[PDB]
RNA sequence: CUAUCAACUUUCGACGGCUGGGUAUUGGCCAGCCGUGGUGACAACGGGUAAGGGUUAGGGCUCGGAGAAGGAGCCUGAGAAACGGCUACUACAUCCAAGGAAGGGCAGGCGCGCAAAUUACCCAAUCCCGACACGGGGAGGUAGUGACAAUAAAUACUGAUACAGGGCUCUUUCGGGUCUUGUAAUUGGAAUGAGUACAAUUUAAAUCCCUUAACGAGGAACAAUUGGAGGGCAAGUCUGGUGCCAGCAGCCGCGGUAAUUCCAGCUCCAAUAGCGUAUAUUGCUCGUAGUU
RNA sequence: GUUUUCAUUAAUCAGGAACGUAAACUAUU
């Protein structure tokens, strides 16, 4: 129940939709980092007006995200979920852009089909089988034994097998998903270790700006393999 | 310095003249009456004031009615005739006074007439302004217009600043509840009479 | 004093004010405009403080119709007065462009809604127009001087 | 920097400012004059009564508390279709701004003046 | 902030380490065993009670302990030592057929005998909770009062004719200055917003706003106020006194109240939907701390 | 006055200390 201007600055909200702001229900993605279903449809993309409104589309199997039925209006739709509509035909994905704001793009089924999301940890759970886990809280059984910490891998989406991975890499583009930094799609060039807490790697766009950002808050996109289409 | 000036102002506000009280410790019922112009709905308002206070349905009620409004305090309530013999007759005996005024159709004559024999024989406590028909209006613009400037010539007959209940409808015959819940609010609670030398030294 | 009667009588008098509040008003703005002018003046030339906030308020007087376009310095903003003000008021601007016959028949037809500047018809007499806004100061299309319906003694007599 | 910026837009900047005819930003049949800036804002509010085209309620008892009692601490005064800024610290900052902003011939003629003997003597 | 606070802790263990208990877990947190500590003039400790951070042109915007009559003990649940319940004691208090039985808040008015903002309407938007599209929300939004201020400005505009000869001013006054001014005169034109108001619209339903057909001005009215200064009046009244004068004044007079039409609406000044009043006011010398 | 010495010893007074019949015309200049 927090209000318009204590809603982070990311997903947006203008001089209209009341003093309130609608908080996102627990899920995959976390609070501060989060895009609900009801801000994507009625205050982002206008699919509809009201909440009344937004539930009749919700409560119908007419939005489907990350390929599954997504009921409840609050759900958490943080970063790169697909979102499938099928009675208009329509793919859209979440990114970022340069001044650190949430944008969508509309896609087909070609690219829509794949996600593209980054490991959190690998261990072994019961069984005695190793298991990863992404951003997206996506555990993966039995996974490629390269696939470390930090590394991005294509979830098929249909089955949710890994089809292909990307390493970290100093000589690797990324996406920077935090910090006072935030949305810079640039090259990681070099990577400092600090062991004992907090390392940094610093990067540079493409035009020569060097920065120092967190592996925490790095994001593997492709070397040059733009894997999603960044809107051009 | 301004606090001992306004202090000093209200000081000065609260004093009047040292009049003998003469009310005994069971004090006898305090008389309301229901005084206005002929088809304003006096009778209506005692029907209504005795069932939100005794929940007795009276078909006809007339003659004065006693009434106990609290466990120190009793009413009695007397509706004034059109008669002007009983009105001279009995504004020198009304503890508080009801005046009613006939909403769209403005103020009356009888209205004026009790309220300046009221003051020249002697003014009470409590005089209440009663505006009722107030459903005998369609534009709720001229509604509030009128609210007003009954309101104004009102407060330049009694004083500024009285109160003015508005009981717009008849609903089943008697008034609304609420309407008349908060007028038995205002004339529920209540102060001693104000000390007037006739009723102080004559026994009626 | 009996000057500020005689001077504020001429002004009442000479355009066709209702009191000495208008008079008084146009005369606290007039001060508020002049005390700028003066505090400006306080700084050397050449201070780009002056000189930009200068070139605002002198182009801001010229826009607004007050001060004339030939002299645009801020010795003639101080010497700026309330009868330019009240010269640039709607009234004495529909007195002066002839639809009126004198001052306070301005006033009657500004109040009874004949004139209209530009689009929309103005209720007010002490509208203050602008230089840009002065030509189209006209007879509104509801108003039996404009067209529309003959009006209401006309209504009267002709039944 | 808001008197800085008039100054672009009609005396530097090549390109033409977008005028109202004249009639439309009158008030309350002459009430006010809307301002440039109010003018501005007066679009905002329309221009959000399309996108998804539900109505509003016209300010409320509330922003009207707010926006009201901006002019109790202003030195803006609006005397006709243009604004009058105070002289305060919006004067101090055209100062600031600028600061930051501005952080073998000759021998021939002797030897042809040392070779004739003379012109002449005092008239 | 303070040394008119230099010792403080061991006065509920004060600092450890070992062992366990209990906790969701670490931990002198608690229990057994022993060791000698710990802080402090670099400002501990005590005392005073007056209890900000981020967003950076700016202002704005955002975030920020104890109790449910009083102690004591218990119960649920992922989350409470809920105060929601129970038990006992204590303290009020209610019904009764006198055996018994249920219960512990805010809001409002008076607070002199003399006073001044609604007991308004709805979840319709934004938001929240549930078996769950429907059910439920004391946030929120809508309306009403208001001369405390503040904003804009109605109560009239414009002609013609007739008649009167004076109007105005001052330094210098039984004098000078200037030349068109009137009238309760007779008539004529238009303009109309306050109000009345069919509708439609606005809205949860209404109101306001914007649109809007139809009416809506001659004074004796659709009725401008608050102060100040001054003149004129009787077969009236009062007071003074070397007649007729003077002063204070005068709703009051011979008759007459359905009688009277009179200064017929006296003149001037100031502010004008505002304005006034009151009060507060704006013996000598030496000599120490100290001082130069 | 000297053809005399220590070179700030000094200035001012809180506290304090020693001495003890009247009145009635009035940096220089
Ligand atoms: N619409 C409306 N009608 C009313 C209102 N008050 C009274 N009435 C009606 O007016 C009629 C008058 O009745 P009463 O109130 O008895 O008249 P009264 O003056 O009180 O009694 P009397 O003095 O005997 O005439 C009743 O039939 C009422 O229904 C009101 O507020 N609105
Ligand atoms: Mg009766």
């Amino acid at each position: 129940h927090q209000k318009r201007l204590s809603a982070p600055s990311h997903w947006l909200l203008d001089k209209l939709s009341g003093a309130y702001a609608p908080r996102p229900s627990t899920g995959p993605h976390k609070l501060r980092d989060c895009m609900p279903l009801i801000v994507f449809v009625r205050n982002r993309l206008k699919y509809a007006l009201n909440y009344r409104e937004t539930k009749a589309i919700m409560m119908q199997r007419l939005v489907k995200v990350d390929g599954k039925v997504r009921t409840d209006i609050t759900y958490p739709a943080g970063f790169m979920d697909v979102i499938t509509i099928e009675k208009t035909g329509e793919n859209f994905r979440l990114i970022y852009d340069t001044k650190g704001r949430f944008t969508v793009h509309r896609i087909t089924d070609e690219e829509a089909k794949y996600k593209l999301g980054k490991v959190k940890r690998v261990q072994l759970g019961r069984g005695g089988v190793p298991f990863l886990v992404t951003h997206d809280a996506r555990t993966i059984r039995y996974p490629d034994p390269l696939i470390k910490v930090n590394d991005t891998v294509k979830i098929d989406l249909e089955t949710g097998k890994i089809t292909d991975f990307i390493k970290f890499d100093t000589g690797a583009l990324a996406m920077i998903t935090g910090g006072r930094n935030m949305g810079r799609v640039g090259v990681i060039t070099h990577r400092e270790r600090h062991d004992g807490g907090f390392g940094i790697v610093h990067l540079k766009d493409a035009l020569d700006n060097t920065f120092a950002t967190r592996e925490s808050n790095v994001f593997v996109i492709g070397s040059e393999k733009p894997w999603i289409s960044l809107p051009k | 310095a301004r606090q001992a000036a306004r202090s000093h102002d209200i000081k000065e506000k609260r004093l009047h003249v040292p009049l003998v009280d003469r009310l005994p410790d069971e004090p006898p019922p305090r008389l309301v009456v229901i005084v206005g112009p002929p088809g304003v709905g006096k009778t209506t308002l005692l029907k209504s004031l005795v069932r939100r206070y005794t929940k007795e349905t009276m078909s006809d009620p007339v003659g004065p009615i006693t009434v106990v409004t609290s466990k120190k305090q009793r009413l009695t309530f007397i509706e004034c005739p059109n008669e002007l013999e009983a009105m001279i007759d009995m504004a020198k005996v009304a503890d508080i006074v009801l005046l009613m005024i006939d909403g769209n159709y403005g103020f009356e004559m009888e209205t004026m007439e009790f309220l300046n024999i009221l003051a020249n024989t002697g003014m009470p406590g409590n005089v209440f302004g009663i505006l009722t028909h107030l459903d005998l209006f369609k534009k709720p613009s001229a509604l509030k217009d009128a609210k007003k400037r009954l309101k104004h010539r009102l407060w330049t007959e009694l004083y500024q600043g009285a109160h003015l209940f508005y009981l717009s409808g008849v609903l089943n015959g008697r008034y609304p509840d609420r309407e008349i819940h908060n007028l038995s609010r205002f004339l529920s609670v209540m102060k001693n009479p104000r000390p007037l030398v006739w009723r102080n030294t004559h026994p009626y | 004093e009996a000057a500020r009667l005689d001077s504020e009588l001429k002004l009442v008098g000479e355009y066709g004010l209702r009191n000495k509040r208008e008079v008084w008003r146009v005369l606290l703005t007039l001060s508020k405009i002049r005390r700028a002018a003066r505090i400006l003046l306080t700084l050397d030339e050449k201070d780009p403080k002056r000189l930009f906030e200068g070139n605002a308020l002198i182009r801001r007087l010229v826009r607004i119709g007050v001060l004339d376009e030939s002299r645009m310095k801020l010795d003639y903003v101080l010497a700026l007065k309330a009868e330019d003000f009240l010269e640039r008021r709607l009234q004495t601007l529909v007195y002066k462009l002839g639809l009126a016959k004198s001052i306070h028949h301005a006033r009657v037809l500004i109040r009874q809604r004949h004139i209209r500047v530009g689009k929309q018809i103005v209720n007010v007499p002490s509208f203050m127009v602008r230089l840009d806004s002065q030509k189209h100061i006209d007879f509104a299309l509801t108003s039996p001087f404009g067209g529309g319906r003959p009006g209401r003694v006309r209504r009267k007599k002709a039944k | 920097s808001a008197t800085l910026d008039e100054f672009i837009a009609d005396e530097v900047s090549t390109a033409p400012i977008a005028e109202p005819s004249i009639g439309t930003n009158i008030v309350k049949r002459g009430r006010g004059l809307k301002t440039a800036a109010e003018r501005r804002m007066e679009e905002e509010r329309r221009e959000y009564e399309e996108t998804n085209f539900v109505r509003l309620p016209k300010e409320s008892k509330k922003e009207r508390a707010k926006r009201a009692r901006m002019e109790g601490r202003s030195g803006r005064m609006n005397f006709g279709g243009e604004e009058f800024r105070e002289l305060g610290e919006g004067a101090e900052r055209i100062s600031r701004l600028t600061k930051a902003k501005s952080s073998g011939e000759r021998y021939q003629k002797r030897l042809k003046v040392l070779e004739s003997g003379r012109g002449t003597r005092g008239k």
